[PDB]
């Protein structure tokens, strides 16, 4: 867990669960990439999936939580917790 | 009870899911000294040749031979 | 507008101006044909499509009669049956009795339609005998026996309309008509083999398949075409362990009935110069070895060498699955390494366009979108050598629509008018800001096609920045209905790689590696890989990367693994296994799991279903097979990836170079094919046969 | 009339699980009582308890099957096999099909982990 | 001839039996196995056996190159390998060869060649 | 009976009334190759050995090495 | 059966041949049948007095088909 | 490929010397049958053998099987 | 050979094609039989003229 | 759920149910021909197991096999029947949705239309 | 390869390729006489 090294966002394009995460991606991605300059940030979409994030710290240890929240801010804090709870 | 197939056969052959060759085969085991059933392995595999089946419809619709007493009547046009 | 009509009593609806035969197809009525192919222009020379229409006294040609409201059409009454028998009598007068030696036996339309719509016995016994004709020599790939021609003119129409090879024509007059090049020439086009699939009779036959097999013997399997990033669907035909041939399959959104010549004639490379056993290097020689011994040798090399962090390099080349690159990536990282890297020249560093959004490195406007195009721009790409099928689609659109094209690259001998206008970044900014910029703005469905050789340059950021500035600046290219920015990849692996990461991190980009696991890689240069490093090739063919290797581990080719391959559009397609991999060869991801276990790590999956659930955990569009998806993050994608981190690159003056110096002999399968050797000796511009003096 | 053989039961599809429970239990009881006959008639090289163990295994195989018709089919097939065995219709081979375990260990390497299957191309 | 086995030993075979046929040494097709690769892969079943008495028929590719070319007046030659001595067909289907081109041209069934008188 | 030459094996058998010794010339097959009659050598070393006229369909690669110049 | 499905008609000479060989076949079957009943009942001799007649009648088989017993002469159509 | 039989089905029968032989063919428009059951008279004969032999001694059982002269390749289909 | 089949001139195959003239396998469920009962047949009609009789058939279909 | 498990009464092995994959599909329209009769039927064919598909014999050159489903191909009238039969027998399946030719108008007149500007290409026929 | 197709027992096994003189010929022609039933369909199909 010496570092974050990769981030993967999964989300729908037009479903209901994913819109707050759509806003987070449209608005905060450059700030996320500057606050984590050494990490692959990956956004990958697919209709019908349940929005979710994956992180990879070191030696393949991957973490995960869903992002079925109702706000962009819940996304920020929830992402940040998963990034901290290495 | 079964009449054709082997006394311990497990399967029903003429089903379309049952492969031609079956699942088992028999040989003589010199060690055990017994005819023993083993999984199938063929020295020349089955070649179907049903993949050369015709791509054109071979025999079109036939010809009615219903007697007119059994044909559903056509109402007069008016 | 859709009309309505009657056909053998059934009623159907289709648009106006349509051919009657299309209506009949809609209504399921089977009608014969020789001269009519859906993707080609119409003609009426075979005269087998005749049907009776109450409006007209004679039978008329379904292939050409326009469809009209209220018309009634019979295809069963005695006149049609007689006319069909008569035509087939005439067709088979002067047809040689070559069926046993004709490679189309068992798959010839003439046999089937003579058995179904024709006479049991012929009345041509004449002593003067049948017409004869000589065989032409139009090159290695196409064998001719032109006594068998029925003069359908499918070949001519294809060549002159979809391919751009007008050397094929109709000489003579009357019964002495002869399809051919009037003098000895060669059918110079990368689409030449599709002619073979078009001829109904075996007057044009594949040569390296010439007599090897007959269709009833073959196991037809529906699979995917590596050798291009298009992902052209195909139909393989095996004879047990051997793969006899490849032929196309239908998919209107990708390949639409065509495939290139490389994909049809590289099969001959899957049965020669293969890897069947593991190998070890002990000096100048290789020594055959076991799997236990080589994997233990790899482990001892790891433990003796102690690579730390980003010293373990992973290289994935063209012709790789996505399961393999996933397993190689998870393993690499589990050893503490982020140096995953492509076999591209500048693969050591991360791409200029960024992998973050799929929209940045894909053919966004789908390949079915070129039909709707109005204006096009080609930057550093020769589509005739990268995805010929989409060059054919551009030409199909250029003929029947208003289309104006431009190019910024090496002057490319295209199958269409192109209006070349430079070879530098300077001319690129000039055109995009001068005239053709205005043409793209005032277009409704414009396209800006970038080659992947741009990604394989040191000054790629200077380009992708300018194109991104123009794209965001011009709405017509980027809207809520249309994304006219496109990256054309030339291999089937790069899109799947970028979809699962597989880009080097800048930290690893500067380390000099100690171990080098290179996967399907044969384009390496001997400079990317040091001397004192331990090297481990995985492949199915020994052409370049094996020669470097200290250890060589066989893999399987596309015909022997049910791999997933992602194409330029981002469409995921699943392959099928046609045969088992030969000898002591194994599926790749199994090899990487096992060596992983031999090393001080493991992967958490054991069988297929677990690898698939992993793929979904990496990216869920890798398990939406055949579905192409739109994307909502276009504006953001061009703002975050192309424009931002590329302002610091300065453009060079080095003029653009063609990415592919030879469409043949591009990858290992193809270099191992002697047919591509005969075809690269001929089909060269310097030969007289391949240039017409116009 | 063509009369039934010795231990023949008429095929009768019960409408309830509670009756088929009883019929299956009678079949199991008959197999157990007849196992020594299955050891005498077929020249067997192991124990009567091992036969009873295999019988218990074969009945535990389909212990968790709740569809009634499938249970009726299974019971009919089992009565067929009892009739085949107790009347000396089967020969030794068709009977020792049910006892692979008793025969000598087939070789050394019987893969159970991944790596061995990979070295033998069975994964 | 001395043929090296895979297992490092040698396989001695006399010259009359290594020829692909008594009239030709080389193979007449790329996939044809040469007699040396045959022996080298199958000596376990050839060991105590007599090679004189094994079937060694003549090759046709060399017996048909010996047959003289035939000539015709016209752009067609008709072939039908018919016996003309006994009843029935007994030959191969009629085939009209074009012979306008400068060289010889052979029937696809039989290899008999035809030329345009020059 | 394998020692009986052809022709006789058919005359001996009432397949024909005319023997190969008296059958006319045009009825005799023409041979571009010499005759050589060999009986059923079964049970003896000259028994027919079968083999594959083909070579393995999948030709492997004969290694050669390069140096990292 | 296959002609009844194909809805074709056999020519007359083929019908008469199929008839004649059907009755030659019924002779060849009744001989074996009756003269095996005998031998199982103990009378060895009528067997060998009849099998010669069978072997003269099988020459007709080898003449029309080529094979002595299993032949394949009669085919659909 | 062979010849394409029309779709349908038929049991057609004959007076075979053993009895009333028959074939139940089914067609699906292909050159290959979908089903073909040979009705074999020796089958029903042997099936009746239990009804026919009850009360009789073994020599008579021999004579009974001989009356039917079952050809067991037929009986086993 | 036989004459009308060896005739070379007026011997079309579509007249002596007895395979493609094969008689259809008729099928009659109770619906198709009650219509023959409530109504009649082409030989002995008992049906009303016009769209009335058409929907009369439809009531039984 | 409540789809019966006929796999228990089939008498067949369980390896088909636990390790083996099938594929359901329509045969693609061949490009070598223009017919379409071989289509319209939903075939079911097993996927290969690598080690035991085929291997060349030493003796005479024949191809061997151990996979017993290398030639079995069930034919169905529709997709739903196939899927039901597979689930009833417990087989795991992938569905291969077909790819149909896209309808576009075709006129003989487009061959002979006016070019107000430079001829794009010269037609032959 | 008509003999290979019509043969009921599938005894025959063939593999061809283009001969050095440009003709069609065989490199393998086998018969398993332990599979053969001696039907003569193979002498009937051959058009030569
Ligand atoms: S050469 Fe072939 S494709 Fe061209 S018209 Fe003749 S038969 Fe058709
Ligand atoms: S093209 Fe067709 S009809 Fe002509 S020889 Fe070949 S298989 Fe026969
Ligand atoms: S005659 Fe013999 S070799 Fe020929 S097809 Fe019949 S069984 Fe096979
Ligand atoms: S030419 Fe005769 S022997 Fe040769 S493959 Fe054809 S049918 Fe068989
Ligand atoms: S298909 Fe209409 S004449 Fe050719
Ligand atoms: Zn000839």
């Amino acid at each position: 867990s010496a570092a974050l090294r990769e981030i993967r966002f999964h989300l729908c394009q037009n479903g209901s669960s994913s819109a707050p995460l759509r806003q987070f991606v449209k608005n905060q991605i450059g700030a996320f990439q500057k606050a984590n300059p050494s990490t692959k940030v990956l956004v990958r979409e697919a209709n019908g999936v349940k929005p979710i994030v994956f992180a990879r710290f070191d030696h393949g240890h991957e973490s995960k939580i869903g992002l079925d929240v109702s706000s962009e801010k819940e996304v920020a804090e929830r992402v940040k917790s998963l990034i901290e709870a290495k | 009870r079964r009449i054709m197939t082997d006394y311990g056969f497990e399967g029903h052959p003429l089903r379309k899911d049952f492969p031609l060759t079956g699942y088992t085969e028999v040989r003589w085991d010199e060690e055990k000294r017994r005819v023993v059933y083993e999984p199938l392995e063929l020295t020349q595999a089955f070649r179907n040749f049903s993949a050369g089946s015709t791509a054109w419809e071979p025999v079109g619709p036939g010809r009615d031979d219903r007697p007119d007493s059994f044909k559903l009547p056509t109402p007069k046009p008016e | 507008a859709e009309i309505e009509l009657t056909i053998d009593g059934h009623k159907v609806s289709i648009e106006a101006g349509s051919a009657l035969i299309q209506a009949c197809e809609k209504a399921g009525v089977t009608v014969p044909r020789y001269c009519y192919h859906d993707k080609l222009a119409i003609a009426g020379n075979c005269r087998m499509c005749l049907v009776d229409v109450e409006r007209a006294p004679k039978p008329v040609a379904s292939c050409a009669y326009p469809v009209a409201p209220g018309m009634v059409v019979r295809t069963d009454t005695e006149r049609v049956k007689q006319a069909r028998e008569n035509v087939m009598e005439m067709m088979l007068q002067n047809h040689p009795l070559d069926c046993p030696v004709c490679d189309q036996g068992g798959e010839c339309d003439l046999q089937d339609q003579s058995m179904r719509y024709g006479r049991d016995r012929g009345r041509f016994t004449e002593i003067t005998g049948k017409r004869s004709t000589e065989d032409k020599n139009i090159g290695p790939l196409v064998k001719t026996s032109m006594n068998r021609c029925i003069h359908c003119t499918r070949c001519v129409r294809f060549a002159n309309d979809i391919a751009g090879a007008p050397e094929l024509g109709s000489s003579g007059r009357g019964n002495d008509m002869q399809i051919g090049t009037y003098l000895e020439k060669n059918l110079n086009t990368e689409l030449s083999g599709n002619v073979i699939d078009l001829c109904p009779v075996g007057a044009l036959t594949n040569k390296p398949y010439a007599f090897r097999a007959r269709p009833w013997e073959l196991k037809k399997t529906e699979s995917i075409d590596v050798m291009d990033a298009v992902g052209s669907n195909i139909r393989i035909d095996s004879k047990g362990v051997e793969v006899m041939r490849v032929i196309p399959r239908v998919h209107e959104d990708v390949n639409e009935e065509w495939i290139n010549d490389k994909s049809r004639f590289a099969c001959d490379g899957l049965k020669t110069q293969r890897l069947t056993t593991p190998l070890i290097r002990v000096g100048d020689k290789f020594v055959n070895a076991t799997w236990d011994d080589a994997l233990s040798t790899i482990a001892k090399a790891y433990q003796q060498k102690a690579p730390k962090g980003d010293e373990f390099k992973a290289v994935a080349g063209a012709l790789v699955e996505v399961e393999s690159m996933v397993a190689l990536k998870d393993m690499t990282n589990a050893l503490g390494s982020e140096n995953t890297t492509t076999d591209t020249p500048n693969g050591n560093s991360a791409p200029a366009h960024g992998i973050t959004f799929r929209s940045n490195y894909l053919f966004n406007s789908s390949i079915a979108g070129i039909e709707d195009a109005d204006a096009i721009l080609l930057v550093g790409t020769n589509p005739r050598r990268e995805a010929a099928v989409m060059n054919a689609r551009i030409r199909k659109a250029w003929l029947r629509q208003e289309l104006e094209i431009a190019s910024v690259g090496p002057t490319l001998d295209a199958t269409f008018d192109v209006a070349e206008l430079g070879n530098t970044h300077a001319d690129l900014e000039k055109a995009l800001s001068g005239e053709f910029g205005e043409v793209l703005k005032n277009a409704k469905n414009p396209l800006i096609i970038v080659g992947s050789g741009i990604t394989d340059r040191e000054d790629a950021g200077a380009f992708f920045n300018t194109i991104g500035k123009f794209v965001e600046s011009t709405p017509s290219v980027l809207n809520e209905n249309w994304n006219g920015y496109n990256v054309l990849q030339r291999s089937a692996s790069r899109a799947g790689a970028y979809d699962i990461g597989f880009t080097p991190s800048d930290e690893a980009s500067k380390t000099t590696p100690k171990m080098v696991w290179l996967l399907g890689a044969d384009e390496v240069a001997a400079s990317d890989i040091p001397a004192d490093a331990f090297v481990v090739y995985q492949g199915h063919n020994g052409d370049v990367g094996a020669q470097f290797a200290d250890v060589v581990l066989p893999g399987a080719a596309y015909t022997e693994k049910a791999g997933t391959y992602v194409n330029t559009e981002g469409r995921s397609q699943i392959s099928r296994a046609a045969t088992g991999p030969p000898g002591g060869a194994r599926e790749d991801w199994k090899i990487l799991r096992a060596v992983s276990e031999y090393l001080g790590v493991a992967l958490p999956y054991e069988d297929a279903y677990e690898v698939r659930d992993r793929l979904a955990e990496i990216s869920p569009s890798l398990v939406r097979y055949d579905l192409v998806e739109p994307t909502v993050f276009g504006d953001v994608a061009v703002q975050h990836s192309l424009v931002g981190p590329n302002g610091s690159v300065t453009p060079s003056s080095a003029p653009l170079t063609e990415t592919i110096e030879n469409f043949y002999m591009t990858d290992s399968i193809s270099r191992s094919s002697p047919t591509m050797a005969k075809s690269s000796i001929a089909f060269n511009k310097d030969n007289k046969k391949n240039q017409a003096f116009a | 009339a063509i009369i039934a053989t010795a231990f023949a039961e008429t095929v009768k599809f019960s409408g309830s699980k509670q009756e088929l429970q009883k019929r299956t239990l009678a079949l199991y009881r008959q197999f157990l009582r007849g196992a020594p006959t299955f050891a005498d008639l077929y020249e067997v090289q192991f124990s009567i308890p091992t036969i009873r163990t295999k019988i218990r295994q074969e009945f535990e195989r389909h212990r968790f099957v709740d569809d009634l018709s499938i249970q009726n089919v299974l019971y009919a097939k089992g009565h067929m096999e009892y009739q085949e065995c107790i009347n000396f219709w089967k020969q030794q081979a068709q009977f020792l099909k049910y006892f692979p375990e008793e025969d000598d260990i087939q070789g050394r390497h019987q893969p159970s982990n991944f790596v061995d299957k990979f070295l033998k191309n069975r994964a | 001839k001395s043929i090296i086995s895979y297992n490092g030993n040698t396989i001695e075979i006399p010259e009359e039996y290594t020829k692909q046929a008594p009239n030709r040494d080389s193979t007449w097709a790329p996939a044809q196995a040469s007699k040396t690769e045959i022996y080298k892969n199958n000596m376990v079943r050839f060991e105590q056996k007599d090679l004189s008495k094994q079937p060694m028929p003549y090759a046709g590719i060399e017996l048909i190159a010996q047959q003289p070319v035939r000539f015709v007046h016209g752009n067609t030659a008709v072939c039908d390998g018919a016996n003309h001595n006994g009843p029935g067909a007994q030959g191969h289907p009629k085939i009209f060869i074009n012979v306008d081109a400068p060289g010889s041209h052979a029937c696809q069934y039989c290899g008999t060649r035809y030329e345009k008188e020059h | 009976m394998s020692q009986v030459e052809p022709g006789w094996h058919f005359w001996l058998g009432y397949g024909v009334d005319t023997a190969p010794c008296n059958t006319p010339k045009e009825k005799l097959p023409i041979r571009a190759y010499p005759y050589k009659f060999q009986p059923n050598y079964t049970g003896t070393p000259g028994a027919f050995v079968t083999y594959n006229t083909l070579k393995p369909k999948i030709s492997a690669w004969e290694p050669v090495t390069k140096q990292r110049s | 059966a296959v002609e009844k499905l194909l809805n074709v008609e056999v020519p007359l000479r083929g019908k008469y041949i199929r008839t004649m060989f059907g009755e030659i076949t019924r002779v060849l079957n009744h001989l074996m049948s009756v003269c095996s009943h005998a031998m199982d009942v103990g009378a060895l001799t009528p067997f060998l007095w009849g099998f010669e007649e069978r072997e003269k009648l099988m020459e007709f088989y080898e003449r029309v088909s080529g094979a002595r017993l299993h032949a394949a002469y009669v085919r659909p159509g | 490929k062979g010849y394409s039989v029309p779709p349908g089905e038929t049991y057609t029968a004959i007076e075979a010397p053993k009895g009333e032989m028959g074939v139940y063919v089914v067609s699906d428009g292909s050159e290959r049958p979908y089903k073909c059951k040979i009705r074999a008279p020796g089958f029903a004969h042997l099936g009746a053998f239990d009804h026919i032999a009850r009360g009789h001694f073994l020599p008579d059982a021999v004579a009974i099987i001989g009356t039917m002269d079952l050809v067991f390749g037929e009986v086993d289909r | 050979s036989s004459y009308p089949t060896n005739d070379i001139a007026e011997n079309p195959y579509w007249k002596r094609d007895h395979r493609r003239a094969y008689p259809q396998t008729a099928f009659f469920d109770q619906k198709t039989v009650t219509g023959l009962l409530e109504l009649g047949s082409e030989a002995t009609p008992r049906i009303a003229d016009g769209e009335a009789g058409t929907k009369a058939l439809a009531n039984i279909a | 759920d409540n789809v019966p498990a006929h796999e228990i009464v089939s008498g067949a092995p369980a390896e088909l149910s636990r390790n083996r994959v099938v594929r359901i599909y329509q045969q693609a329209k061949p490009a070598t021909q223009s017919g379409e009769y071989g289509t319209f039927a939903w075939r079911l064919d097993w996927d290969i197991v690598d080690v035991a598909n085929r291997w060349e014999n030493d003796l005479i050159g024949w191809q061997s096999s151990g996979d017993y489903m290398q030639a079995t191909q069930m034919k169905f009238t529709s997709k739903e029947s196939a899927i039901k039969f597979a689930n009833k027998q417990g087989w795991d399946f992938y569905i291969q949705e077909p790819h149909h030719r896209k309808f576009r108008v075709k006129q003989y007149a487009n061959n002979f239309v006016h070019s107000y500007g430079k001829l794009k290409h010269i037609r032959t026929k | 390869k008509l003999c290979e197709a019509i043969c009921p027992a599938l005894a025959i096994t063939i593999d061809a390729e283009e001969r050095i003189d440009g003709s069609r010929r065989t490199t393998k022609y086998d018969i398993d006489m332990t599979k053969c039933i001696y039907c003569g369909y193979c002498q009937e199909s051959c058009p030569v």
